[PDB]
């Protein structure tokens, strides 16, 4: 739990380190946050401090500081092939689209829907599309 | 050649008899002037678009309709006149122009617009009906608004007979720029012509180039959607074809060169092609607008990065003389922004492009 507990820690300190009226977050919360995740172990009559008494211990101190569609899919998954040139293949693009759980009539409805906006055009030949 | 027929056809000037693409604002407005001639009345209206939607063939095409069926005893006959705003070297000589083309006189300004007046506002002999147009009307404005009250308030008159027809491209101009009297006179009376779709776009291309097989429907397809993307005028369409066959006299690939290069910039290659010296200025003064953040600074501050720049690159030290003429020159090119005719040590200097632009072009 300490790499879940690191980047809870490092959320909140960024949040009061972007508001200027929280308190100062140093490492006297963390230990006042394994305090109270101890305390809650020790509470439930348990061994070892479980995630659910570090999620309360945040929902704890959260309170205390707090009282104070396939077309957008495909057009990504074509963007993934943008690495540095214009035009793309349409096997290349059509076999990534379908690996991603996508039928080929989507694939083709987002191609002409994407390309109604004119971002760029297929050609004919269905084989490159150059990216406008 | 075939080329060479193409590039014939697809010329500016080369006129089509009749092209369906605006079929239906030809009928509105054959039927606008048609029943303005049958009445014996006069009458006026506002047409509001964008360059290059054909304004002024569709107004020469009706023009033309209309006479032949004047020659074909139809309509009765009919005087036209046509002037042109930006085709006159003062507003009041339209007065003049006028006259002279209906009576051949010469007179004044003053005395052309009292004559015309005096014709247009007195029981004279029956003349034809007078077909007025007027290009750019926009530009015959005037702080007065004498010359536009008149021209849009005579063929009120009973007597006129007078039919005008004003093509602009500022659909605000009534509201903004004409006052209320005349823009009631003008009011639900505007023509808004819309741009070309790519499927209009297509069909004219492909009406261009009928009974010829030169180009492939693919760069047909993508010129006619970058115009539509762009701005969907025909002329700069014309031009990439045109381009697009000078290339393959040299696919889809003239289609990009041509689009390519009449439409991008080039201050990123005269950037990669400027002098070492110049590319050190550049990146003093992005060094500075980095420490300060502001878009303005003096040429001292731009002098001392450069020097600095100069001692961390191991050049030689630069004259102040040097800098300055090295600056000159790059505000020559309108790179920069100085006014050094007189001020040598305080010239304010500012960005003329993108400071990511200038970024991307000095990375490499
Ligand atoms: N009906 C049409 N179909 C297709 N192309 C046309 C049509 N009418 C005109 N064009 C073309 O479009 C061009 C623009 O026509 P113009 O009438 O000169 O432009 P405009 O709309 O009057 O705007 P400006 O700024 O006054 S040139 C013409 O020179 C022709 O090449
Ligand atoms: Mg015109």
């Amino acid at each position: 739990l300490a790499d879940y507990i690191t980047a809870a820690y490092v959320e909140m300190r960024r949040e009061a380190w972007a508001s200027k009226d929280a308190t100062y977050t140093s490492a006297r919360t963390l230990l006042a946050i394994l305090r109270l995740s101890t305390a809650l172990a020790r509470l439930r009559m348990v061994d070892v401090v479980e995630k659910e008494d570090v999620n309360e211990a945040i929902r704890l101190m959260e309170m205390s500081k707090d009282s104070l569609r396939p077309a957008d899919v495909i057009f990504a998954t074509v963007r993934e092939l943008v690495s540095g040139g214009r035009s793309v293949r349409f096997s290349e693009a059509e076999q990534r689209c379908v690996s991603r759980g996508f039928t080929p009539a989507q694939f083709q409805a987002a191609l002409d829907e994407y390309e109604e906006l004119n971002v760029w055009q297929v050609n004919a030949s269905r084989t490159r599309i150059t990216f406008v | 050649s075939v080329l060479e027929e193409a590039r014939l056809r697809l010329h500016v000037s080369a006129v089509p008899e009749s092209l369906p693409c605006r079929e239906q604002e030809f009928q509105d407005i054959y039927n606008f002037v048609e029943s303005k001639l049958l009445d014996h009345t006069g009458g006026c209206m506002y047409i509001s678009g964008v360059p290059g939607t054909g304004k002024t063939a569709t107004v020469h095409e009706v023009i033309r309709c209309l006479q032949q069926a004047a020659q074909a005893n139809d309509v009765p006959p009919f005087q036209y006149i046509e002037v042109n705003g930006m085709k006159l070297t003062e507003p009041h000589q339209v007065y003049v122009q006028i006259l002279q083309k209906l009576t051949g006189q010469k007179a004044t300004a003053n005395h052309a617009a009292e004559l015309l007046a005096k014709q247009f506002c007195t029981r004279g002999s029956p003349q034809e009906t007078t077909v007025l147009l007027v290009d750019e009307l926009d530009l015959l404005w005037t702080h007065k608004q004498d010359i536009m009250y008149n021209l849009f308030d005579w063929p009120t008159h009973k007597e006129a007979r007078l039919v005008v027809l004003a093509i602009a491209n500022t659909m605000d101009l009534p509201e903004r720029i004409m006052m209320n009297r005349v823009s009631s006179r003008l009011g639900l009376t505007r023509m808004c012509f819309q741009p070309y779709t790519y499927s209009q776009l297509q069909q004219i291309l492909r009406s261009r180039l009928k009974h010829l097989k030169a180009f492939e429907d693919d760069a047909i397809q993508l010129v006619a959607r970058k115009v539509a993307a762009l701005s969907g005028d025909a002329r700069r369409c014309l031009d990439i074809c045109r381009r697009a066959t000078e290339i393959c006299e040299f696919t889809i690939a003239h289609s990009m060169e041509a689009v390519d290069e009449m439409f991008s910039s080039s201050y990123i290659t005269a950037i990669k092609n400027s002098s070492v010296l110049e590319q050190s200025f550049l990146r003093a003064i992005l060094a500075e607008f980095r420490r300060s953040g502001l878009e303005e600074a003096t040429f001292q501050q731009i002098y001392s990065q450069h020097v600095a720049l100069c001692r961390m690159e191991g050049l030689p030290y630069p004259t102040m003389s040097e800098t300055m003429a090295v600056c000159s020159h790059l505000g020559s090119c309108r790179l920069l922004l100085v006014e050094p005719s007189r001020n040598d040590l305080l010239l304010r200097v500012r960005l003329n492009v993108s400071q990511d632009d200038v970024l991307y072009a000095l990375k490499d």
